């Protein structure tokens, strides 16, 4: 048994945003009992519809419950910042839930910004541990989606490279960062290193070199 | 305030069992079954079981049968689930929650195991030099487990500080990094200290901040 849900929305602030839930076994019924709970960071799950279209306790009026064509429904009227999260649906089957995937809901809630980059070379001290790792520090973008890419010189280089999930400012903007490994011997091989960040608004690449 | 309070995070060896506890206060803790659920991969969502704290009664998904055992005391509102012969697969984060009449009303902060045969090991820390505001920071690498934390000038910082997220890499290791933006004519004759704690190996590093 499979229950899909949409896998990511973007809505904005007092827009009306609906989410689905489709059981593979056929249509959805009120004796599927959908539940919709709410997934913010640090693990932190909030129960929001169950029953039949029940709001949980202390859930605010705007989320509603209902079926729309063989599917369950979340009803999210007037959105607010806060209702971004990731909201997954169960459905019940005579005696087991089973969840869907969730779907990641964006609600834009500040004006997109295109990043602040800065890229760090490897530390001398780092070098004389035989290690190298290049540091790009990717701070104050909206919404928190970026690609990032590197180059030795002016050829891409994927192995090696580990990026932070973006992560919330104290300002609510985005922050990430992408780390390459080298060898000492690569770092001081090549005239450059870059690292290319793309955003909607702007595509900025930052370039180090070993002298 | 109705509080699921879970037992505290979990780090054990393959082929040992741990046992969760799930604490219910501020509601009418028999009004309500718990549910047991896991999340993996830090995404999906499988339904483990629920037991009554009435009666004892039980329902289990059957992938779940001869893993994972529910038990209950209602006299101290507590919910138990055993989790036996473990394996990497059931690393996981684990939720109990409150539900009545096909709902989820409650939920768990959620209890994170880890199963893993890796020794711990402590972080190797290096300056990102500097070189309007800029940017520094501190490099955390290669430590196992989680976590590091990291203050500067031992608290007194916290304008323009941003500590990262880990990256897992891939050598089952992992590593961080914290930036500060200042203004720049305070470089050279403001201090800046980054402090790393890693609990798990007994380790902390202090690491002036040089241009």
């Amino acid at each position: 048994v499979v229950v899909t849900q949409e896998s990511a929305l973007t809505t904005s602030p007092g827009e009306t945003v609906t989410l689905t839930c489709r059981s593979s076994t056929g249509a959805v019924t009120t004796s599927n009992y959908a539940n919709w709970v709410q997934e913010k960071p640090d693990h932190l799950f909030t129960g929001l519809i169950g029953g039949i279209n029940n709001r949980a306790p202390g859930v605010p009026a705007r989320f509603s419950g209902s079926l729309i064509a063989d599917k369950a429904a979340l009803t999210i009227t007037g959105a607010q910042t806060e209702d971004e999260a990731i909201y997954f649906c169960a459905l019940w089957y005579s005696n087991h839930w089973v969840f869907g995937g969730g779907t990641k809901l964006t609600v834009l809630g500040q004006p997109k910004a295109a990043p602040s980059v800065t890229l760090f070379p490897p530390s001398s001290e780092e070098l004389q541990a035989n290690k190298a790792t290049l540091v790009c520090l990717i701070s104050d973008f909206y919404p928190g989606a970026v690609t990032v890419a590197w180059k030795a010189d002016s050829s891409p280089v994927k192995a090696g490279v580990e990026t932070t999930t973006p992560s919330k400012q104290s300002n609510n903007k985005y922050a990430a960062s992408s780390y390459l490994s080298l060898t000492p011997e690569q770092w001081k091989s090549h005239r450059s290193y870059s690292c290319q960040v793309t955003h909607e608004g702007s595509t900025v690449e930052k370039t180090v070199a070993p002298t | 305030e109705v509080q699921l309070q879970q037992s505290g995070p979990e780090l054990v060896k393959p082929g040992s069992s741990v046992k969760i506890s799930c604490k219910g206060s501020g509601y009418t803790f028999t009004d309500y079954n718990m549910e047991w659920v896991k999340q993996s991969h830090g995404k999906s969502l499988e339904w483990i079981g629920v037991i009554n704290p009435n009666n004892r009664f039980t329902s289990y998904n059957q992938n779940f049968r001869g893993k994972a055992t529910l038990t209950v005391d209602k006299s101290s509102s507590t919910a138990y689930m055993d989790l036996r012969s473990l394996t990497s697969e059931d690393s996981a984060v684990y939720f109990c929650a409150g539900s009545r009449w096909y709902q989820y009303d409650y939920w768990g902060q959620g209890t994170t195991l880890t199963v893993s045969s890796a020794s711990t090991k402590g972080p190797s820390v290096f300056p990102l030099a500097p070189s309007g505001t800029a940017a520094l920071g501190c490099l955390v690498k290669d430590y196992f487990p989680e976590p590091v934390t990291v203050s500067w000038n031992s608290g007194a910082l916290t304008s323009g500080v941003h500590t990262f997220p880990a990256v897992l890499q891939s050598s089952g290791l992992y590593s961080l990094s914290s930036v500060v933006t200042v203004p720049s004519s305070s470089l050279g004759t403001q201090t800046y200290i980054c402090n790393v704690n890693h609990a798990p190996s007994n380790t902390k590093v202090d690491k002036k901040v040089e241009p």
